[PDB]
């Protein structure tokens, strides 16, 4: 499933990347000298490519979820094993408790 | 999926919603902040005004990338909560990891059961066998 | 954008162990669970629907 | 009462098996796949009427001990159109093993045989079976058999009394929601 962390972190990092060049590009309008002539038509250029890149993204992701989705909540659990196995773990407990119990006897025999 | 089928119809439709209006809105603050003569209207409450509008398409810019956060958000629960698939194969691991479990305890206990039995079988076959007698 | 930032760089994990237990379901914005040994045949009315809320997540 | 059994059909490719295999699991009343080999026989009885009787024997290979299945499915009851699903009347009786040397002693004759191997899920009433029909290679060699075609056989069926109708409807709706992985629909048996 490590794909979709990876979706995600891509996403995130994306966002905040673009973001941040806006708020570049914004700062060096109110700018008195945008000495950043060039290098701001290559920010403009980069902010929409990753625009276009999210929206690619994201598109596919969802189809993804459409190709697993079908609605149905899903019965299935794992209810039964998880049960069988607490109630065993419970009845080792028990059995490891009066095993205890006898050896503090005997202990208590021996020391006498 | 009629439901989930108009909820993926629905994602679709408010992304593209979203980065039409975020484009046109940045577009408009380039072309207002590019600059334009005042007429009538005047610079005092003209240029108040622009200030007020590209606070305002700022905000806007902000929180629209607020709701893409929270479509992330709801991708990552889709791709957890709806994804059938990975729900099979990790219940099946489960499954069998508890089962082994239990079992290898079971042989635990029952050999535990046998070897507590024998040291029963000797302690049966002395107690009796005492002379004592009150 | 930084403020994203310092939101960016655990709930998942939670919510991954969570399906490690419960194999919870969609309905609305309110996601819920399944309590009951309902899958495993038993025939007592009653809804086994935990709730999942935001507080990184609580039951 | 008699029988009736509502019958979906549609087809998966090979190379979706897994993935639909697995929705499938997901959706499904919480069990493992049963896995199961049929071998199955049709005999006729050429009667003074038209129609020939058509009674089709079913023994798993797979398990022992598990008793030969009659089964006789009568003409579709299909009529209106707010169903689909193929209604038709249905009389499944377990038989010994010396069904077979009964049945031809009484007339009936073998018409053909196919193996059928796939896994059988089901939903409450509704029962999913995906089978792959391999036409037998030489009839006595149930060893040896020819795989009709690469596409799984997806049948989603509800046997229940006529007058039940709302098991079917249910039938239909879990077909429809199946859609996206594969497309189940009646397909009329004539061509």
């Amino acid at each position: 499933l490590a794909n979709e962390r990876l979706r995600a972190l891509e996403d995130i990092e994306r966002e905040i990347g673009a973001i941040l060049q806006n708020a570049g590009t914004v700062i060096l309008e109110l700018s008195k000298e945008k000495t950043n002539e060039r290098l701001l038509d290559r920010q403009a250029a980069a902010f929409t490519a990753s625009v276009q890149h999210v929206e690619a993204e994201l598109s596919a992701q969802i189809r993804y979820l459409t190709q697993v989705a079908t609605g149905q909540p899903h019965e299935g659990s794992s209810y039964s094993s998880r049960k069988d196995c607490q109630m065993a773990l419970k009845r080792v407990d028990y059995a490891r408790l009066k095993l205890s119990d006898v050896a503090r006897t005997c202990e208590q025999m021996l020391e006498n | 999926p009629q439901s989930k089928e108009t909820l993926l119809q629905s994602y679709n439709k408010r992304l593209k919603d979203d980065i039409k209006s975020i484009m046109d809105n940045f577009t408009e603050i380039i072309k207002t902040a590019k600059i334009e003569d005042e007429t009538q209207v005047s610079r005092a409450t003209q240029g108040e005004q622009d200030n007020y509008e590209m606070h305002v398409r700022a905000a806007n810019i902000v929180r629209a990338g607020e709701s893409l956060m929270k479509l992330v958000s709801d991708l990552k629960q889709f791709l957890i909560l709806n994804d059938f698939p990975s729900v099979n194969e990790a219940i099946d691991q489960r499954n069998q990891q508890l089962r082994t479990l239990q079992e290898e305890c079971d042989r635990k206990l029952i050999t535990l059961r046998d070897e507590i039995s024998i040291d029963l079988y000797e302690l049966e076959e002395e107690y009796y066998s005492s002379s004592s007698s009150l | 954008a930084e403020r994203l930032t310092k939101s960016v760089t655990d709930f998942n994990s939670e919510l991954l162990r969570l399906r490690q237990h419960w194999k919870l379901r969609k309905v609305g914005d309110k996601i819920l669970g399944d309590l009951s040994y309902r899958s495993a045949g038993s025939l007592f009315p009653h809804h086994g629907t935990f709730e999942v809320i935001k507080n990184p997540l609580d039951v | 009462i008699n029988m009736m059994e509502y019958l979906l059909q549609g087809s998966v490719l090979d190379h979706s098996l897994e993935s639909l295999i697995h929705r499938l699991r997901g959706l499904c009343d919480n069990m493992e796949p049963e896995t199961f080999l049929d071998h199955e026989m049709v005999f006729l009885l050429k009667g003074q009427q038209a129609s020939p009787f058509v009674l089709r024997a079913r023994r798993s290979m797979d398990r022992a001990g598990a008793p030969w299945h009659l089964r006789y499915l009568g003409q579709p009851e299909m009529g209106d159109k707010n169903r689909h699903a193929l209604v038709r009347n249905c009389v499944d009786i377990a038989t010994s093993e010396n069904l077979t040397d009964f049945l031809m002693e009484m007339g009936f004759r073998m018409d053909h045989e196919f193996v059928a191997k796939g896994h059988l899920f089901r939903k409450g009433i509704m029962k999913i079976m995906v089978y792959k029909i391999f036409r037998i290679l030489v009839p006595g060699n149930t060893d040896s058999t020819e795989a009709l075609s690469l596409s799984y056989l997806v049948e989603l069926s509800v046997v229940a009394p006529a007058g039940q109708d709302m098991v079917s409807d249910d039938m239909k709706n879990f077909a429809e929601q199946l859609k996206p992985l594969v497309h189940l629909e009646k397909i009329d048996p004539k061509r």
